[PDB]
C-alpha cells in the first residue's frame, strides 16, 4: 500500500527495509544519487510523508551552526514527500538496541556513575544548549531523538527528528524543548533518572556560560522560565 | 569521461567529462547555440557528490514539477545554482570566455547505449584542451573556495574541516530548491 507506491517511486533499484511506519521511515543501502561504489556509507535514511520541507530546511540551516550535530541532508522530493538522510547510530552490544539516547540510558541504568555516561549526558545538554543558543527549538525532544554516534570508546549525540523544529527565540519554546526532554526521561521511572536530567542541564548551561555576560543574562532568563513550566506542567488547583 | 545512472531514473544517462588547459572557452561560448552539452565551469564544482545531486534535483524537477529551460542539460546547470534565476545560474556556473578547465555534461534519453567512440570524437572536436578523468581527485584541483562561498552565500562562521564538508553544504543548497 504505502510500501506498494514507494516501492515504485523508487523503483527496483533501490533497496528498502521500513523501520518505522505512522509517514513512514525507510533505510536503503542505495545512494540516491552517487554511482554505485561512489558513496562512503553502508546506508542511509528515507523519510516519506504522502513537515517534508520543515526538517529538511532546518537540516541544512543547523549543519551550518559550528559544534552542532545532525544528520545530513542527501537528498529531498519536495513535490512527493521524500527525504534522504544520513543514517547515525548503530546496534548497541548485547541485544541492548539502537543507539538512541532512550536505550543507551537504559543499557546503562543498574550502573550509570561512570565518567562515560556523564561525559555523553553533558554532551546532550551542550547539543539542546547550542540548538537554543541561536534560537531554534526542536519541536520534539524525547530520548529517541537523540541519537548516538559512536566515537572509539566515546559516543557523539546528534539531534534527529526535526518535523516540528522552528527558528524561535522565545525563552518559552526553550522552556517547553527542555521540559519535553526532561519528562521524557524521568518517564522510564529509573532511580537515576534525576541525576540525567542534572548531567544534561550541565550540559546546557555550560554552552550558555561560554558566551560571557550576554550568555549568563540569557541562561538565567532561560532557566526562570524552565522553572515556571516545571510549575505549569503539574496539576495544580486553580 | 563517466556514464552514470540515478537509481531511479534507469533509462537516463549522463556523460560527464573534465578538461583541463582548454584555450577554446571563448570560442565554445560563442558556437554554444548552434552546436547538445552543458559546459560547466569546475571552479564552483568541488565534488562529485556536489555534481550527482544536481543532476537528481533535475531529474526530480522535470519530472515531477515544471521545466524552466530549454533541455535537461540547461536544467542541471540550473539547478547547481542556489537561485531561481536562469540566466544567473548559466552566467555563473557556465563557463567563461577566460575558462581554463570545463565539465562536459549531456543527458543522454535514448534508452540505448551511449556511444562512447563518437562522444569522446564529438567533445575533442568542440574543446581545446586536456581531458582527465572525472572524479573528486581531479575536481579538488580546480574549484574556488571563496567564489563558492560568495555565490552560495555561506558565512564565515561555516569553516568545514575538508572538501567533504564544503560540499554537503553545497548540497543542502542545490536540494533546497
Ligand atoms: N538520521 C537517522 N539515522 C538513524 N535513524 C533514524 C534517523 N532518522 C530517523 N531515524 C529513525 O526513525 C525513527 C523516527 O520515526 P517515526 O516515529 O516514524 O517518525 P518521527 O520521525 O516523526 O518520530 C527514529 O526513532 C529513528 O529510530
Ligand atoms: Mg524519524
Amino acid at each position: 500500500e504505502f510500501i506498494d507506491k514507494v516501492s515504485s517511486y523508487l523503483t527496483p533499484d533501490v533497496d528498502i527495509a521500513p523501520i518505522s511506519q505512522g509517514a513512514i521511515v525507510f533505510t536503503t543501502t542505495t545512494h540516491p544519487y552517487l554511482p554505485r561504489a561512489k558513496d562512503s556509507h553502508q546506508k542511509y535514511i528515507i523519510k516519506y510523508r504522502p513537515r517534508t520541507l520543515n526538517e529538511s530546511r532546518l537540516l541544512a540551516k543547523l549543519y551550518l551552526i559550528p559544534g552542532l550535530c545532525v544528520p545530513q541532508l542527501i537528498a529531498c522530493d519536495p513535490y512527493n514527500g521524500f527525504i534522504w538522510l544520513e543514517f547515525l547510530g548503530e546496534d548497541l552490544p548485547g541485544g541492548h538496541g539502537f543507539s538512541n539516547l532512550k536505550n543507551f540510558l537504559w543499557m546503562h541504568d543498574q550502573d550509570p556513575y561512570s565518567d562515560l555516561v556523564a561525559t555523553t549526558l553533558r554532551k546532550v545538554g551542550r547539543q539542546i544548549g547550542l540548538l537554543h543558543w541561536n534560537d531554534y527549538c526542536h519541536g520534539d525532544l524525547t530520548s529517541s531523538n537523540i541519537v548516538l554516534v559512536r566515537d572509539g570508546a566515546r559516543w557523539t549525540p546528534h539531534l534527529i527528528d526535526f518535523g516540528l523544529g522552528s527558528v524561535s527565540n522565545l525563552v518559552e519554546d526553550k522552556g517547553v524543548d527542555l521540559y519535553v526532554l526532561e519528562r521524557a526521561i524521568l518517564s522510564t521511572h529509573s532511580k537515576h533518572a534525576e541525576k540525567y536530567n542534572a548531567w544534561i542541564m550541565e550540559g546546557f548551561e555550560e554552552v550558555y556560560r561560554e558566551q560571557g555576560a550576554k550568555g549568563a543574562k540569557k541562561l538565567k532568563e532561560v532557566t526562570k522560565r524552565f522553572e515556571e513550566v516545571r510549575l505549569r506542567g503539574r496539576k495544580r488547583s486553580m | 569521461m563517466v556514464v552514470s545512472i540515478i537509481p531511479q531514473f534507469p533509462d537516463i544517462k549522463v556523460s560527464l567529462a573534465l578538461f583541463e588547459q582548454v584555450k577554446n572557452a571563448k570560442e565554445i561560448r560563442s558556437k554554444m547555440s548552434e552546436l547538445s552539452f552543458a559546459f560547466i565551469d569546475p571552479r564552483l564544482v568541488c565534488s562529485g557528490e556536489q555534481m550527482y545531486s544536481a543532476i537528481y534535483k533535475t531529474l526530480i524537477e522535470v519530472k515531477y514539477n515544471k521545466m524552466r529551460t530549454r533541455n535537461l542539460n540547461s536544467e542541471c546547470v540550473l539547478c547547481l545554482s542556489p537561485t531561481s534565476n536562469i540566466s544567473d545560474a548559466f552566467l555563473k556556473f557556465g563557463i567563461k570566455d577566460d575558462s581554463s578547465q570545463l565539465i562536459c555534461l549531456k543527458f543522454h534519453t535514448n534508452t540505448d547505449d551511449v556511444d562512447k567512440e563518437q562522444l569522446r570524437t564529438i567533445m575533442t572536436s568542440i574543446v581545446k584542451g586536456q581531458e582527465i578523468e572525472f572524479n573528486d581527485d581531479n575536481l579538488s584541483r580546480f574549484y574556488d573556495e571563496a567564489l563558492i562561498r560568495k555565490i552560495y552565500k555561506l558565512s564565515d562562521d561555516f569553516k568545514p574541516q575538508d572538501v567533504n564538508g564544503l560540499s554537503r553544504a553545497l548540497v543542502d543548497a542545490i536540494q533546497l530548491r
